[PDB]
């Protein structure tokens, strides 16, 4: 009945309130780290000083090749990573939800969904859907600090050099973009504060002098300017952008192009 | 028959980059536009990019609403006059600048009403009328003499008004010698040991700082005009600034 | 060609230099006496660049490359075809960099507001001077630098990087990396709520800061505020090219092998450096 | 069969990242000008941690030359599959680390590549 959703709903943890849809994502995201756990205690031979040591070098790496995408491998060889990218699935999922309804409970836009639902596209291409497409889990990351480092040095090698990629190249110019433009906007709010500058909301209902000096600023600078809305806009494009161009750009690579080098000197 | 999937969608982008990028260049003229001579009158030629179309902002606590783009508001004469007959060059002022609200003196004639909170209350309150606000923050100013860049004292700090919802001070309340009571925001002033230094301002020039009505609120229209005078006098206030600035 | 409320800002005085004299705008940009400094050093660099390329004969802006003098000639002149022009065009570039942050901070002080922007600018410029002045220098030869061109500098960075292993073991890399991430995530959420509160769901009033921090801690778990957040912005992102620039210049001046051997360190610890078991046991 | 030339020079591609493939007159048979790994050609039959002119070898790698390890198809294949571990066994140490930061997953692709270097890359 209601009364059960109700009660999750008045979940809480503090003054912030956690709902359905933020329990069954700490619940999930337990699970995952205590598939990922076990397994590395495993590793470790439940021994807590190597745990320790070694903590950087354990993974849970995914069912080998000549699995497919079935779920038949066994618990240590494929079966703990499948039950740890489930649980993950879920808990990001549940969390995403819990976003979209949390705006719409206090009635603000969705905007946040829909940025966070770009970072969720990336990882949705490394994870599961590249994987489907080449026909095999083993084409998934693996669950460890240094090994999934090696894996994407790897997959840069094995695809010609990522540099040549285009997409790679478009998501680092927005990459080092959204660093240029959060250190040039966090830098003119705070050189207007002494005007009020960081009350952005009350600026675009109401211009003053704040506002005006930050525009100015820029267009006698570069020769245009924005508005104390629309810089937000372009901020929020900016960093979408990096997970957009970059999912596209992996999910090519290995599908319809194996040598972004060769690739690259065709065109 | 085929083609080259990677090509296409790269080709794609691009073309989705122009379309978003004149998106937002168009979004960003809601303010400001259309541009004008030096003159005041429009200047025909504004550009590549049209102005969008307006939205209406409903605002909160039943202020009203605001629409953008729309007539350009600014109102108050501008004492400032022509320095060429070309364009391109600066518009010296014609009074007293820092009285006159020009340049770095710059205020806007934005709603002479507070700023509220979620409840509706006043967001910035005089800390001896808060509803509960010790000064903890270290050093208390309450009490110390203000002094200017001229080296001479102005007055005291009477009061500190706190932003209640952010939880902050914005402003000192200063009482000057003739007994009245100025406000001088918290950006401004260097609270030391045993006094507060405000390099902005000399000490002649606090009896020029705006007042403000109710003593116990300031409204927005308040807050500009307060800002901008004070800012006003890092450059305007210069010229009697003594030196070894520290 | 001003904006409705220009105007009354544009008075004159903030310049650093030349007084008066250069003290005026050319459409929407201002002068001053670092605007046509910057010019001059562009020019001058843009011009240099363009001869190169007759040197190397194209005008193809994807195969343009400017090499740094070869490791043969050490921190001294070279021809300039091998090298020489690489040296002045590093020159007027730097000179542009830093003319470009004067030319801020002129315009700062004919508006009355802070000098943070310039200020974080700077730390972008002693990023590139780390790559083309300070590592270089203390390498011993200008050949360490990168070349200018649009994929013969992509070449150098994968050169220089597997030239010790996989460079993703650099500890000083991984930490700027996760202030890139961690910047990214913030302007994307950032740009997201003041949006989502300013457009609301239809017929709804705009929302209030205090809904913006609602939200803001329902997600994060704390509250920072509107002042708060944008000092983190640029915090973040100014840490981030800091620690580039440190992985970097530590790179062959004091570390010279595959940067993960660097973790051994760790290992190697007394107390369960030979204790069998785990991955390194 | 059991090595095809011609689906080994597409193969061999990656390798481009950081080898090349240049005979002694000074002609390119493939590759991009990389240097991080030594020049292939005459590996054949070569004594592992020997061409001339590469300087960045490690310690492993010429400890198993100095043992007698001389590339054919074999060691070969094993070795681009897992550099480190290759040669952590044939050294019979264990601490042995290779300096090769990349592994060929299919064995298939190692023999073809194997094939390509023959058809290519054998010194007369
Ligand atoms: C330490 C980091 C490395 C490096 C690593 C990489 C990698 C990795 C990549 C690039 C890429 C780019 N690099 Mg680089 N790059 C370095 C230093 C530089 C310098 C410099 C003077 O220091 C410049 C001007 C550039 C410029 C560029 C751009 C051509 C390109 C994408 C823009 C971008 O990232 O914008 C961030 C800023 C913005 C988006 C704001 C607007 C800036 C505009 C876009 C810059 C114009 C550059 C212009 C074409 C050349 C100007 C020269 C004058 C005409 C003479 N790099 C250093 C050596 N660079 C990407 C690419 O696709 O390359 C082919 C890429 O993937
Ligand atoms: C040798 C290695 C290759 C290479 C191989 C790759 C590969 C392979 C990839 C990149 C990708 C990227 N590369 Mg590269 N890259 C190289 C060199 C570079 C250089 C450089 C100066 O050399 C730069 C600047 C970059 C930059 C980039 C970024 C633009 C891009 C990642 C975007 C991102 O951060 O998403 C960050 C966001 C996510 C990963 C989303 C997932 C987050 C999930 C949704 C949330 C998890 C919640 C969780 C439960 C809680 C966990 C908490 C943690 C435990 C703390 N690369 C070299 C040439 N690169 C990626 C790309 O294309 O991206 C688009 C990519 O796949
Ligand atoms: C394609 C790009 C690669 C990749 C390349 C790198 C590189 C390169 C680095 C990291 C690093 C990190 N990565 Mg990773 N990382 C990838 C995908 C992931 C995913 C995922 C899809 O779910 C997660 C949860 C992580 C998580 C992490 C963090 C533990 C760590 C700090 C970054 C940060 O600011 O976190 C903020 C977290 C919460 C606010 N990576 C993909 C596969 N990652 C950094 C590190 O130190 O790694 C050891 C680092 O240098
Ligand atoms: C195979 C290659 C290696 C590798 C090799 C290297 C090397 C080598 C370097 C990096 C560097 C970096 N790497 Mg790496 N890197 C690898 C993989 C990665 C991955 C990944 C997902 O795999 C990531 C996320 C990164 C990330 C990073 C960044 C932290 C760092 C970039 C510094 C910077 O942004 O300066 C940003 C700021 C500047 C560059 C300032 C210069 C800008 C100037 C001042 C302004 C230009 C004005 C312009 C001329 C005018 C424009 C035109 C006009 C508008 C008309 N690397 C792989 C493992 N990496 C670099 C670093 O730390 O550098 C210090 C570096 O040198
Ligand atoms: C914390 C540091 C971050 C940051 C901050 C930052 N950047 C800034 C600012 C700030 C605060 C400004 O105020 C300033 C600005 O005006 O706003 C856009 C700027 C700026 N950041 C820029 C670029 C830039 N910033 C970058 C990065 C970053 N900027 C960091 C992430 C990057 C990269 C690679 O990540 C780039 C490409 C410029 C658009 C602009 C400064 C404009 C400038 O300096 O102009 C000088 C003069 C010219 C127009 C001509 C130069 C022509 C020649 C003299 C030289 C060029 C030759 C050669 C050096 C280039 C070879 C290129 C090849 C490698 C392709
Ligand atoms: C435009 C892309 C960028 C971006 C945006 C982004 N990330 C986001 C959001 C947005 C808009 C959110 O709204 C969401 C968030 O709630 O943050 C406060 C989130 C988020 N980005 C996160 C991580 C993250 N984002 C990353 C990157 C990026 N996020 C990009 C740079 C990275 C990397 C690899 O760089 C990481 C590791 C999470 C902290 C958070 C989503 C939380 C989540 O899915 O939780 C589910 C699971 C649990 C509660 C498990 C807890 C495990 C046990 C400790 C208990
Ligand atoms: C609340 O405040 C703010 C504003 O105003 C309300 C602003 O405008 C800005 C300024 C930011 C923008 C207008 C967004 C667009 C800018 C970028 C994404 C940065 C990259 C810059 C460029 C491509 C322009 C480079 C041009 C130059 C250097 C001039 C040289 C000459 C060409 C003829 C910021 C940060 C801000 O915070
Ligand atoms: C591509 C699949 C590929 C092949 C094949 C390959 C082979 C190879 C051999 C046979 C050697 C030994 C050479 C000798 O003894 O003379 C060797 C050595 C190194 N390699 Fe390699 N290699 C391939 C690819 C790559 C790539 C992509 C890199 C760079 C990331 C790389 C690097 C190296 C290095 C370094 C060495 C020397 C190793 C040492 O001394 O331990 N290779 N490779
Ligand atoms: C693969 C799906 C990823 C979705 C990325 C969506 C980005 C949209 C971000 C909000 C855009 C807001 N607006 C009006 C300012 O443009
Ligand atoms: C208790 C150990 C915690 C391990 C945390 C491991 C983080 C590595 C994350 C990279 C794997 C990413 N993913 C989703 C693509 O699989
Ligand atoms: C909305 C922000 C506008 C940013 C525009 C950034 C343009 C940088 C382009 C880099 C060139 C990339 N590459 C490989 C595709 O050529
Ligand atoms: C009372 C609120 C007014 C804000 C006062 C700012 C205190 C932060 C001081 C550290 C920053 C110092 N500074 C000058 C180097 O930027
Ligand atoms: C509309 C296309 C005509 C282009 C006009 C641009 C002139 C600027 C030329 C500078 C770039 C020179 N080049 C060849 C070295 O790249
Ligand atoms: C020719 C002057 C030598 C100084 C070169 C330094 C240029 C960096 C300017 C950044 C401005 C910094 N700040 C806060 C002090 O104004
Ligand atoms: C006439 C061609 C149209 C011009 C397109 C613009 C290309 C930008 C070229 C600048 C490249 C400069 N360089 C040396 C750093 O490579
Ligand atoms: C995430 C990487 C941060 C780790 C910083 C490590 C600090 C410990 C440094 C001790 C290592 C000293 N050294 C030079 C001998 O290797
Ligand atoms: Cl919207
Ligand atoms: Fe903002
Ligand atoms: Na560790």
């Amino acid at each position: 009945f209601s009364t059960l959703l109700g009660w999750f709903g008045n979940a809480q943890l503090g003054p912030i309130y956690l709902g359905s849809l933020g329990v069954l994502s700490l619940f999930s995201g337990l699970m995952w780290f205590f598939t990922i756990g076990i397994w590395f205690w495993y590793q470790a031979g439940w021994n807590p000083a190597v745990f320790l040591r070694d903590l950087f070098f354990f993974s849970l790496e995914p069912p080998a090749p000549e699995y497919g995408l079935s779920f038949a491998a066994p618990l240590k060889e494929g079966g703990l990573w499948l039950i740890a990218s489930f649980f993950m699935f879920v808990a990001v999922w549940s969390w995403w939800g819990r976003t979209y309804l949390r705006a719409q409970a206090l009635g603000m836009g969705k905007h946040t969904a829909w940025a966070f639902l770009s970072a969720i596209w990336l990882w949705m291409v490394l994870g599961f859907i590249r994987p489907i497409l080449m026909g095999s889990w083993s084409e998934a990351v693996p669950y460890g600090i240094f090994s999934h480092l090696d894996w994407t040095n790897n997959f840069s090698l094995v695809h010609g050099n990522l540099f040549y990629n285009p997409f790679h190249g478009l998501s680092i110019a927005f990459l080092y973009g959204s660093a240029l433009l959060f250190a040039m906007h966090g830098a003119t709010i705070l050189a207007v504060s002494r005007f009020g500058g960081e009350r952005e909301l009350e600026q675009i209902a109401d211009r003053g002098t704040a506002a005006e000096r930050a525009a100015l600023f820029w267009r006698w600078t570069m020769g245009f300017n924005a508005t104390m809305e629309g810089i937000h806009r372009w901020a929020i494009w900016m960093a979408v952008l990096v997970t957009l161009t970059g999912g596209i750009g992996i999910l090519l690579s290995g599908t319809v192009v194996d040598n972004w080098y060769v690739w690259g000197q065709n065109h | 028959g085929n083609f080259d999937l990677a090509s296409l969608a790269i080709y794609s982008f691009w073309i989705f980059l122009a379309g978003l990028i004149y998106y937002l260049q168009t979004e960003n003229m809601r303010e400001g536009y259309p541009l004008e001579n030096e003159d005041g009158t429009p200047a025909a030629n504004q550009g590549p990019f049209p102005l969008p179309k307006p939205k209406t902002f409903i605002l909160p606590h039943g202020r009203g609403t605001l629409t953008v783009p729309g007539p350009e508001s600014e109102d108050r004469p501008i004492a400032l006059a022509r320095t060429a007959v070309s364009e391109g060059f600066p518009h010296a002022p014609t009074g007293d600048p820092m009285k006159d609200g020009v340049g770095p003196a710059s205020w806007v004639a934005r709603r002479d009403l507070p700023e509220l909170d979620g409840h509706g209350h006043n967001k910035i309150k005089p800390m001896k009328a808060a509803a509960g606000f010790h000064v903890s923050a270290g050093k208390n100013p309450i009490g110390l003499p203000v002094r200017g860049c001229d080296l001479e004292i102005a007055g005291k700090v009477v009061d500190i008004w706190v932003d209640i919802p952010e939880q902050m001070a914005r402003f000192l309340e200063v009482e000057l010698k003739d007994g009245s009571t100025r406000l001088l925001p918290m950006q401004m002033v260097k609270v030391q040991s045993n006094r507060v230094h405000v390099n902005a301002l000399s000490s002649d020039l606090f009896a020029g700082i705006p007042t403000i009505k109710s003593p116990t609120e300031v409204t927005l229209l308040e807050e500009d005009k307060i800002c901008g005078y004070v800012a006003g006098g890092l450059m305007y206030a210069a010229p009697k600034r003594k030196s070894v600035v520290a | 060609a001003l904006l409705s409320f220009e105007r009354k800002y544009r008075v004159p005085g903030g310049t650093l230099v030349g007084g008066n004299l250069f003290d005026f705008w050319v459409g929407p940009f201002y002068v001053g006496f670092f605007g046509v400094a910057t010019f001059f050093f562009a020019a001058l660099g843009i011009i240099l660049i363009a001869w190169s390329a007759v040197l190397q004969g194209t005008w193809n802006p994807q195969l343009i490359s400017v090499y740094p003098p070869a490791l043969e000639y050490g921190l001294g002149g070279a021809p300039l075809a091998k090298g020489g022009l690489w040296q002045i065009i590093t020159i007027c570039a730097t000179g542009a960099f830093v003319s470009w942050a004067l030319r801020e901070v002129e315009i700062c002080r004919k508006l009355g507001i802070g000098y943070h922007i310039p200020f974080a600018f700077a730390f972008a410029i002693l990023a590139y001077l780390t790559l083309v002045l300070f590592r270089p220098v203390m390498m011993g030869a200008w050949g360490y630098a990168f070349p200018y061109g649009i994929w013969t500098h992509l070449d150098w960075v994968s050169n220089t990087g597997y030239t010790y292993g996989n460079f993703h073991y650099n500890p000083a890399h991984m930490i700027a990396i996760s202030f890139f991430f961690t910047n990214a995530l913030a302007l994307a959420l950032h740009g997201a709520l003041v949006l989502s509160a300013a457009n609301p769901e239809k017929g709804k009033e705009m929302r209030t800061p205090d809904h913006e921090d609602t939200f803001f801690r329902d997600l994060v778990g704390y509250s920072i505020g509107t002042l708060g957040i944008h000092r983190l912005g640029l915090l973040l992102s100014l840490s981030a090219v800091f620690f580039s620039a440190l992985c970097m210049i530590i790179t062959g001046t004091i570390w010279f092998d595959q940067w993960v051997d660097w973790w051994q360190w760790w290992v190697k610890l007394p107390w369960w450096a030979n204790i069998p078991g785990g991955i390194n046991g | 069969q059991e090595g095809d030339p011609e689906a080994g020079a597409k193969a061999f591609n990656q390798c481009q990242t950081c080898h090349v493939i240049v005979d002694d007159s000074g002609t390119t048979i493939a590759g991009r000008n990389a240097k991080t790994g030594p020049n292939l050609y005459g590996v054949v039959g070569r004594t592992a941690g020997t061409q001339a002119d590469f300087k960045g070898y490690g310690e492993g790698m010429k400890e198993a030359g100095a043992k007698g390890l001389a590339w054919d198809e074999e060691h070969f294949v094993q070795y681009v599959q897992d550099p480190t571990k290759f040669l952590k066994e044939y050294t019979g140490d264990a601490k042995a680390k290779g300096k090769m930061t990349f592994k060929l997953k299919k064995e298939a692709d190692a023999h073809n590549i194997w094939a390509y270097l023959q058809q290519v890359a054998v010194r007369p």
